RNA sequence: AAGG
RNA sequence: AAGGUAAGUAU
RNA sequence: ACGAUACAGAGAAGAUUAGCAUGGCCCCUGCGCAAGGAUGACA
RNA sequence: AGCUUUGCGCAGUGGCAGUAUCGUAGCCAAUGAGGUCUAUCCGAGGCGCGAUUAUUGCUAAUU
C-alpha cells in the first residue's frame, strides 16, 4: 500500500506509528468479518 | 350437608375470595399448610386468620383451632371442601387447615383486612 | 369454584405442551410438509458455522447473519405486537374492571369534613368519584360537610382510604354501610348555607337521616 | 490337484 | 515331553 | 491321510467426527392473562 | 391517566452447569414428607422402579 511505503522510504529515523486497517468498517460491521475482508485484500494485493 | 359444629360457614362468593386470598399468601411466602403449622402460627401470635374445611373426619381433630383463635384474637372461618383448600395451598394433598402468617409491607394487607372484616362479621 | 394448581402441576403441563409442540415440528418435518430448520447464527457463532463460506465472502456471510438475526427479532416483535391491547381495548378493560355490580347491593359511607373550602380538593373529591363510579352529593355548610358516597366496595375502600391518607379541621367517617338501591347521581357539590334546605334536598332523595347523623355529630364534638 |  | 498350531479361500 | 502349491495376510483395539437446536439452571426484555398495590391532577 | 407488585403463559437476548435430566393407572405424604446443627424447635415432597451419549433431536462428513 503507498501510504506505508510512501512512508517508511521517507522516514529518516526509528519511530513508532499506529494505524487503523478497520478504519470504517466497526461502524457497520463485525471484527470478525472486517479481519476476514482485510486479509482477502492483503492476499488480493500480495498476489497480484 | 356440612357438619353444624363448623357454624362459621363461608358461602361460594367468600369460600372463593378466601381460596383466592390463600393462593396469593402461598405465591406471596405467607401461608402455613397443615393444622400443626396453624396452632404453631396462633401460640406465635404471627397469624392473621385460619382458614380451615369442615370435611375433616373427624371435625375434632381441627376443632381446637377455634379455641385457639378466640385465645388470641385471631379470625376464623371454616370452608366447605378440603380439597380445593389444599388446591389453594399449592399442594396436591388436602389440605384440613391454612394459617395466613403476617409479613409487614405486603401488599396482601389490604386484602388480608377486609378478608378479616367479611369473616369476623359472618360468624353469626 | 376453580380448582388452583400447583407449581409441579403447571410445571407437568408446560412441559408436555412444549414436548408435543416439538415432536409435531419434528413430524412435519420428517414428512416434508416443514422444510428442516436451519441452524441459528450469531455473530459469535458467525465462524463456527460458516467458517469457509465467512472466508471467501466475508461481507456476504456477514450480511446473511444480520438478516437471519434480523428476521427472528422482527419475528418477536411482529408477535409481541400482533398480540397487544387496542389502546381502546385497554381502556375497555380497565373501564369495566372498575365496574362493580351493584345489582346485588351499593355499599354507602358518610363523611363529614370540617372545613371544605378548597377548590383543589373539590375537585379531587369529585373526580375520584367519578372515575370510581362513585355516586353521591357533597353538601357545605359552616362546619358540617357531608359526603355521601356510594357505589362498590373496592372504590369506597379506595376512597375512604383517599380522605384518610392521601388528602387532608379533619375528616371524620359518619357511617358505612349498605343498601337496596342508590339514591344519588354523580358529584354536585350543594352549597348550603342553612340546615333547613340542606335537610330538605337530602330527603329529596330519601336519605336525610345521613344527614341528621352528621349535624348532631357536629353538635356533639362542639360540645365536647 | 496328490498321497493311505 | 510340552507350556512354540495363525484363521483361511482355492488347486 | 497330512503336506506340498497358488492367492490373500493388520494373525489382538464401535479409535470416529464437527454444527445447531432442544433440556436443566439463573437473570434481563417485550407481549398477553388473571389479580392486585402506592401516588398525582384547577372551575 | 400513568406507575408498580405477584403468579401464569408466549417469545427475545445473555450467562452457567452435563455425576444429571426426566417417567410414576408404583407407594407414602400438611390427618405431616424429611430432620447432623436451633428440637415444647424446623415444614415438603420422599421412596421404589424405569429411560439415558448422566435429557432428546435433527444436520453435515467418513460409510
Amino acid at each position: 500500500v503507498e501510504k506505508f511505503g510512501d512512508l517508511i522510504l521517507k522516514a529518516t529515523e526509528p519511530q513508532m506509528v499506529l494505524f487503523n486497517l478497520y478504519d470504517d468498517w466497526l461502524k457497520t460491521i463485525s471484527s470478525y468479518t472486517a479481519f476476514s475482508r482485510l486479509i482477502l485484500i492483503l492476499r488480493a494485493l500480495h498476489v497480484n | 350437608d356440612v357438619n353444624p359444629k363448623a357454624y362459621p360457614l363461608a358461602d361460594a362468593h367468600l369460600t372463593k375470595k378466601l381460596l383466592d386470598l390463600v393462593q396469593q399468601s402461598c405465591n406471596y411466602k405467607q401461608l402455613r399448610k397443615g393444622a400443626n403449622e396453624a396452632t404453631k402460627t396462633l401460640n406465635r401470635g404471627i397469624s392473621e386468620f385460619i382458614v380451615m374445611a369442615a370435611d375433616a373426619e373427624p371435625l375434632e381433630i381441627i376443632l381446637h383451632l377455634p379455641l385457639l383463635c378466640e385465645d388470641k384474637n385471631v379470625p376464623y372461618v371454616f370452608v366447605r371442601s378440603k380439597q380445593a383448600l389444599g388446591r389453594a395451598c399449592g399442594v396436591s394433598r388436602p389440605v384440613i387447615a391454612c394459617s395466613v402468617t403476617i409479613k409487614e409491607g405486603s401488599q396482601l394487607k389490604q386484602q388480608i383486612q377486609s378478608i378479616q372484616q367479611s369473616i369476623e362479621r359472618l360468624l353469626v | 369454584l376453580g380448582v388452583y394448581l400447583t407449581k409441579k402441576e403447571q410445571k407437568k403441563l408446560r412441559r408436555q405442551t412444549r414436548r408435543e409442540a416439538q415432536k409435531e415440528l419434528q413430524e412435519k418435518v420428517r414428512l416434508g410438509l416443514m422444510p428442516p430448520p436451519e441452524p441459528k447464527v450469531r455473530i459469535s457463532n458467525l465462524m463456527r458455522v460458516l467458517g469457509t463460506e465467512a472466508v471467501q465472502d466475508p461481507t456476504k456471510v456477514e450480511a446473511h447473519v444480520r438478516a437471519q438475526m434480523a428476521k427472528r427479532q422482527k419475528a418477536h416483535e411482529e408477535a409481541n405486537a400482533a398480540r397487544k391491547l387496542t389502546a381502546e381495548q385497554r381502556k375497555v378493560k380497565k373501564i369495566k374492571k372498575l365496574k362493580e355490580d351493584i345489582s346485588q347491593g351499593v355499599h354507602i359511607s358518610v363523611y363529614r369534613v370540617r372545613n371544605l373550602s378548597n377548590p383543589a380538593k373539590k375537585f379531587k373529591i369529585e373526580a375520584n368519584a367519578g372515575q370510581l363510579y362513585l355516586t353521591g352529593v357533597v353538601v357545605l355548610h359552616k362546619d358540617v360537610n357531608v359526603v355521601v358516597v356510594e357505589g362498590g366496595p373496592k372504590a369506597q375502600k379506595k376512597f375512604k382510604r383517599l380522605m384518610l391518607h392521601r388528602i387532608k379541621n379533619k375528616c371524620v367517617l359518619v357511617w358505612e354501610g349498605t343498601a337496596k338501591d342508590r339514591s344519588f347521581g354523580e358529584m354536585k357539590f350543594k352549597q348550603c348555607p342553612t340546615e333547613n334546605m340542606a335537610r330538605e334536598h337530602f330527603k329529596k332523595h330519601g336519605a336525610e337521616h345521613y344527614w341528621d347523623l352528621a349535624l348532631s355529630e357536629s353538635v356533639l364534638e362542639s360540645t365536647d
